[PDB]
C-alpha cells in the first residue's frame, strides 16, 4: 500500500519488459510450403523441435 | 550454527527394466509420500496453539510498528546506540531498544528497524536475499557416480577434496596436512566437469551452492561484492557446505588496470571473492569447487597454492573410458545384438562424453527413422558422422 | 531417401507394442510421486523466522516509548574541510554516504575542538547540525589489522633466505636492539625498507619471523581490505594503529600485499597520512615500517625518496640448500619416515616457490592418505613433486 | 452530473504527467507500470484508454501524484 506497506494483492510473476517483448505474440507468416529444397533440413529441424515436444514417449 | 541442506529422494534405479521391482519400490515411495501427506494434513487439521504471551507480544509489536525495514548492522557503539546502513546504502546512528538480544547484534546481521525514527527493533539471521537463496540446491540432481564412466582419478581426487574432510577427517590432522580448501576442475568442454559437480552434489552431506560465476556480477555498484559476501556467509552459516562456482573464467580472467567503472566493479567483485576465499580457514568445513574450460586465462592468484591447491585435469576420454561411457549411455537402449560399438571407439577422434551421449541419441533417432527401436549397428555408423561435423592426409602417415 | 514423418498411427503404435507391460503404472506412480513431493513442499510451511526478541522481563517498553518519542536518530557523515572556521565559519561540508553533501553548523552541546576533518559525525534530520562526533573506533575483531603481538614463527621456521634474513637483520635488529652504535656513529637508523619479490617467496613469513625475534608485535595490513569496504576512514584507522604503536613499546608495522595500496584519492590520503607518520613522526622511533609488494615499481615515487625508505630488499626464489631447508621445515609438522632424501626433492623442484613446496608436502600427505598409510614414504613425495611441479 | 463527471475524468488527464513503461496488465482496470523515476508501481488504468494499444513496454503517462496509468 501507499506508505503503510501492507501486502494487499498478489501480482503475476515478474518478467522484465526487455525479455517479455521477446515472446512471439504475433506469429509470422511463413509456411513450409514457401520453402524450396530444405526438405531434409526441415525433417532434421522437426526431429529436434517438434518430435520431442509432441511425443517424448518414444 | 545450523546444519546442511539439499534433501533428495531415493536413488531407486535398483532395477531399471520395469520388472515390477521398480513398481514395488516406487509403490513404497509413493505410499510413504502419502503417509507424510496424511500426517501433516491431519496435524494441521488439529493444531490449536496460539496467543499465550499476546499482550506483551502485542505491545512489543506496537513499539515495532508496521512496516519494519531491515537493515545491515555495519557498526555498534555503546550498548544503546549503533550504526546501521539501510538497504539504500545510507547509514544512520540509531538507538537500540531494550527488547533486542544484545548477544545477537554482530556486524553484518540484518537488524529490523522502525520505519519512522530508525531504531534497532529486531534481528534477522535469515535475510538470505532471493539471489543467494536461489543459488542453493534444494532437489539434488539425479546423476550419480554410477552415471559417470571413466574419470576414476578425477572422482577419486574430488572425493578426497570435498568428501573425505566432511566424513572422517582424522587422517588429515593425523598426517598434519590441512584439508584442501578449494579444488578447481578444468579441461576441454563436455568432458565431465559439470557432470562430476552434479554427482558430488548427489552423494553429498553438506549444503551445495551452485553458482554460475557470471551470476555474481550485478548491475548496481557494490551489489557484486555484497552478493559474494552473502553467498559465502550463507556457506559458513550452513556449514559444512560446498560452493560450486561453474565457469569461473566468467570472472577469473587476468586482472588488469581497470579504467571504466564497470571493469573496476568486476575487479572489486573478484577481489572480494579472493579475500573471502582467504577468509575462512582451510580447517573450516566450507569447500569451493570451480570449473572452467580456459584454464590458462585464469588469474594466477585465484589458483595460488595457498588458495586453491588442487587442480583436477579432465582429459578427453581414452578408449577404455570411451567404452565405459558408451556402456553407460547405451544401458537404457534396446540395442540389437549386431552392434559392436567398438568401431566408433576405435575411430581416433575427439569424442567426449557429451559427444558419445549425442552419438547415442542420434543413433536412437535414426532407429526411429526406420520405425524400429532395436537400434542396429548401421544406425550408430551413420549417427557418428551425423553428429561429428567438420592434417592434410599424407603428411603424417 | 525421403524419410517419412511418423504418422499418428505410427506414434500410437510406437507408444505401444514395443512397450513393457508395466510402463503405465510405473510412469503414473512416478508422476504421483513428484506431485506428492510438490504438495509436501508447498504445504510444509516456513516456520517463524525468530526475529531478535529478547527474553521477557528484560524490556523497558515504557522507557522504550520515552526514547522513541524523545530521543532522535542522527545520520552519520564523512566530515570534510573545516572551511577555515575560526569560530565565525563553524560550517563544514559533510558527506552523508551516497546522499548529498551539506555545509552545516555545530550543535550547542559540542565544541569545535571536538570536531576535525575526516571523522564520522552524527547529524540531525531537521538542520543537519553535527550533534556528536562518532570515532570509527579501533578493535581487532573489526577490520583486519595486526591481530598479533608475538607471532609464533621464529628464525627456525624460515629457511633459504640466509642472505635475505641477514639483510633484514641489518635493517631491523641493529637499530632496535643496538641503538647506541648508530647514536655514536651519528647516523639515522633506516627509515623505510621495501621487501619486493615474487608471490609465495616468503616475504610475509620472513617479516613475521623477524617480528617474533625482534621482541616487537607484528602488524598485518591486508591491502585489498582497505581497498574494499573498509576504505575512506582507513586513514584514521592507520592513524590509530600508529598511535597505539606509539603507546606500544615497539610495533613492527608491515603492510601485507602493499601491491594493493601502493597501486588514488583516499589511497593518496592514506599514504600522505603515512607521510605524516614517518616524515612527521620522528625517524628515531621503534615502530619501523616494513614494505612488501609483488610489484616493486608500483609504489609511488614519493614514497621511496631518501628520508622515507632507506633500503630495498629482493626476495628471490629459494636455492637448492634453501629448497631442502624449507622441505625439512615443512615436513617436521608431518608424519613421514626419518630417511626422506629431502635433497633429492629439492633437486627435483627447480625454480619452485615456497608455496609450491608447501603444496608438494601437502600432496605427499594426500598420496599417503590415498593408500591409507599413516606414514608417507619417499615414493609419495616423488609422485607429489611429479604432480605439483611440472604443473 | 454525468457531464460533470466526464469533465473530471478528462481533467485528470491534464499535465504534467510522468512517463512510464506499461510492464504487464493485471486486471481489466489495473496494471503494473515502471515509472521513469526509477520505481515500479501497481497502479490503476483509466477506463477511457483503449486496451488494445496497451502493449508491453509501451510508454505511458502516469498521474503525477497517484501514478495511475492516465
Ligand atoms: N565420463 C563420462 N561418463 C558419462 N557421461 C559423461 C562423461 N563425461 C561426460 N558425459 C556426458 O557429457 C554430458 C555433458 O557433460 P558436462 O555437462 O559435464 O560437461 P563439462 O565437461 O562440464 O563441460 P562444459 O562445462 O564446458 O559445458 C553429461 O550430461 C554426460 O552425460
Ligand atoms: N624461506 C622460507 N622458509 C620457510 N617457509 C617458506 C619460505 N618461503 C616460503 N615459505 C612458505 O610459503 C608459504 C607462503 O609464503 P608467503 O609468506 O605467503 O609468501 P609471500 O612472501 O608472497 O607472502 C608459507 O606457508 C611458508 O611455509
Ligand atoms: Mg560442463
Amino acid at each position: 500500500r501507499n506508505d503503510s506497506y501492507t501486502l494487499h494483492k498478489i501480482l503475476p510473476n515478474k518478467v522484465d519488459p526487455l525479455v517479455s517483448l521477446m515472446m512471439v505474440e504475433k506469429v509470422p507468416d511463413s509456411t513450409y510450403e514457401m520453402i524450396g529444397g530444405l526438405d531434409k533440413q526441415i525433417k532434421e529441424i522437426k526431429e529436434v523441435i517438434e518430435l520431442p515436444v509432441k511425443h517424448p514417449e518414444l | 550454527t545450523k546444519g546442511p541442506d539439499a534433501a533428495s529422494k531415493l536413488p531407486l534405479v535398483t532395477p531399471h527394466t520395469q520388472c515390477r521391482l521398480k513398481l514395488l519400490k516406487l509403490e513404497r515411495i509413493k505410499d510413504y509420500l502419502l503417509m507424510e501427506e496424511e500426517f501433516i494434513r491431519n496435524q494441521e487439521q488439529m493444531k490449536p496453539l496460539e496467543e499465550k504471551q499476546e499482550e506483551e507480544r502485542s505491545k512489543v509489536d506496537d513499539l515495532r510498528g508496521t512496516p519494519m525495514s531491515v537493515g545491515t548492522l555495519e557498526e555498534i557503539i555503546d550498548d544503546n546506540h549503533a550504526i546501521v546502513s539501510t538497504s539504500v546504502g545510507s547509514e544512520h546512528y540509531v538507538s537500540i531498544l531494550s527488547f533486542v538480544d544484545k548477544d545477537l547484534l554482530e556486524p553484518g546481521c540484518s537488524v529490523l528497524l522502525n520505519h519512522k525514527v530508525h531504531a534497532v527493533i529486531g534481528v534477522l539471521m535469515d535475510d538470505t536475499d532471493p539471489l543467494v537463496t536461489v543459488m542453493k540446491v534444494e532437489k539434488a540432481p539425479q546423476e550419480t557416480y554410477a552415471d559417470i564412466g571413466g574419470l576414476d582419478n578425477q572422482i577419486q581426487e574430488i572425493k578426497e577434496s570435498v568428501e573425505l574432510p566432511l566424513t572422517h577427517p582424522e587422517y588429515y590432522e593425523e598426517m598434519g596436512i590441512k584439508p584442501p580448501k578449494g579444488v578447481i576442475l578444468y579441461g576441454p568442454p563436455g568432458t565431465g566437469k559439470t557432470l562430476l559437480a552434479k554427482a558430488v552434489a548427489n552423494q553429498t552431506s553438506a549444503t551445495f551452492l551452485r553458482v554460475v560465476g557470471s551470476e555474481l556480477i550485478q548491475k548496481y555498484l557494490g551489489d557484486g561484492p555484497k552478493l559474494v559476501r552473502e553467498l559465502f556467509r550463507v556457506a559458513e552459516e550452513h556449514a559444512p557446505s560446498i560452493v560450486f562456482i561453474d565457469e569461473i573464467d566468467a570472472i577469473g580472467t587476468k586482472r588488469y588496470d581497470s579504467n571504466s567503472g564497470g571493469e573496476r566493479e568486476i575487479q572489486r567483485t573478484m577481489l572480494e571473492l579472493l579475500n573471502q576465499l582467504d577468509g575462512f580457514d582451510s580447517r573450516g568445513d566450507v569447500k569451493v569447487i570451480m570449473a572452467t574450460n580456459r584454464i590458462e586465462t585464469l588469474d594466477p592468484a585465484l589458483i595460488r597454492p595457498g588458495r586453491i591447491d588442487r587442480k583436477i585435469e579432465f582429459p578427453l576420454p581414452d578408449e577404455k573410458t570411451k567404452k565405459r561411457i558408451f556402456q553407460i549411455h547405451t544401458s537404457r537402449m534396446t540395442l540389437a545384438d549386431d552392434v559392436t560399438l567398438d568401431d566408433l571407439i576405435m575411430a581416433k577422434d575427439d569424442l567426449s562424453g557429451a559427444d558419445i551421449k549425442a552419438i547415442c541419441t542420434e543413433a536412437g533417432l535414426m532407429a526411429l527413422r526406420e520405425r524400429r527401436m532395436k537400434v542396429t549397428n548401421e544406425d550408430f555408423k551413420k549417427s557418428k558422422e551425423n553428429v561429428l561435423y567438420k592434417t592434410p592426409e599424407g603428411l603424417y602417415l | 531417401k525421403p524419410i517419412r514423418a511418423l504418422d499418428e498411427g505410427d506414434i500410437a503404435l510406437l507408444k505401444t507394442y514395443g512397450q513393457s507391460t508395466y510402463s503405465r503404472q510405473i510412469k503414473q506412480v512416478e508422476d504421483d510421486i513428484q506431485q506428492l513431493l510438490k504438495k509436501i513442499n508447498e504445504l510444509t510451511g516456513i516456520k517463524e523466522s525468530d526475529t531478535g526478541l529478547a527474553p521477557p522481563a528484560l524490556w523497558d517498553l515504557a522507557a522504550d516509548k520515552q526514547t522513541l518519542q524523545s530521543e532522535q536518530p542522527l545520520q552519520v557523515a564523512r566530515c570534510t574541510k573545516i572551511i577555515n572556521a575560526d569560530s565565525e565559519d563553524p560550517k563544514y561540508i559533510i558527506n552523508v554516504k551516497q546522499f548529498a553533501k551539506f555545509v552545516v553548523d555545530l550543535s550547542d552541546q559540542v565544541a569545535p575542538t571536538d570536531i576535525e576533518e575526516g571523522m564520522r559525525v552524527g547529524v540531525d534530520r531537521n538542520k543537519y547540525q553535527i550533534h556528536i562526533p562518532l570515532p570509527p573506533k579501533i578493535d581487532p575483531t573489526v577490520t583486519m589489522m595486526q591481530v598479533e603481538e608475538k607471532p609464533d614463527v621464529t628464525y627456525s621456521d624460515v629457511g633459504g633466505c640466509k642472505e635475505q634474513i641477514e639483510k633484514l637483520r641489518e635493517v631491523v635488529e641493529t637499530p632496535l636492539l643496538h641503538p647506541e652504535r648508530f647514536v655514536n656513529l651519528g647516523i639515522e637508523p633506516p627509515k623505510g625498507v621495501l621487501l619486493f619479490g615474487p608471490p609465495g617467496t616468503g616475504k610475509t613469513l620472513c617479516a613475521r619471523a623477524v617480528a617474533n625475534r625482534t621482541d616487537a608485535c607484528f602488524i598485518r595490513v591486508i591491502g585489498s581490505e582497505l581497498v574494499q569496504k573498509y576504505v575512506g576512514e582507513g586513514a584514521r584507522m592507520v592513524r590509530e594503529l600508529f598511535e597505539m604503536a606509539r603507546t606500544k613499546k615497539a610495533c613492527l608495522i608491515f603492510f601485507d600485499e602493499i601491491d594493493a595500496i601502493g597501486g588514488d584519492n583516499e589511497v593518496q590520503r592514506t599514504m600522505l597520512e603515512l607521510i605524516n607518520q614517518l616524515d612527521g613522526f620522528d625517524p628515531r622511533g621503534n615502530i619501523k615500517v616494513l614494505m612488501a609488494t609483488n610489484r616493486p615499481d608500483t609504489l609511488d615515487p614519493a614514497l621511496m625518496r631518501p628520508g622515507r625508505l632507506d633500503r630495498k630488499i629482493e626476495f628471490s626464489l629459494p636455492d637448492l640448500e634453501g629448497r631442502t631447508h624449507i622441505f625439512k621445515i615443512h615436513a617436521r609438522s608431518m608424519s613421514v619416515e626419518r630417511d626422506i632424501r629431502f635433497e633429492l626433492l629439492a633437486r627435483l623442484c627447480p625454480n619452485s616457490t615456497g608455496a609450491e613446496i608447501r603444496s608438494v608436502c601437502t600432496e605427499a600427505g594426500m598420496f599417503a592418505i590415498r593408500a591409507r598409510r599413516k606414514i608417507a614414504t619417499e615414493k609419495d613425495f616423488l609422485e607429489a613433486v611429479n604432480k605439483v611441479i611440472k604443473s | 452530473e454525468f457531464l460533470h463527471a466526464q469533465e473530471e475524468v478528462k481533467r485528470i488527464q491534464s499535465i504534467p504527467l510522468v512517463i512510464g513503461q506499461f510492464l504487464e496488465a493485471v486486471d481489466q482496470n489495473t496494471a503494473i507500470v515502471g515509472s521513469t523515476t526509477g520505481s515500479n508501481y501497481y497502479v490503476r488504468i483509466l477506463s477511457t484508454i483503449d486496451r488494445e494499444l496497451l502493449k508491453p513496454n509501451a510508454s505511458v503517462a502516469l498521474h503525477k501524484h497517484s501514478n495511475a496509468l492516465v
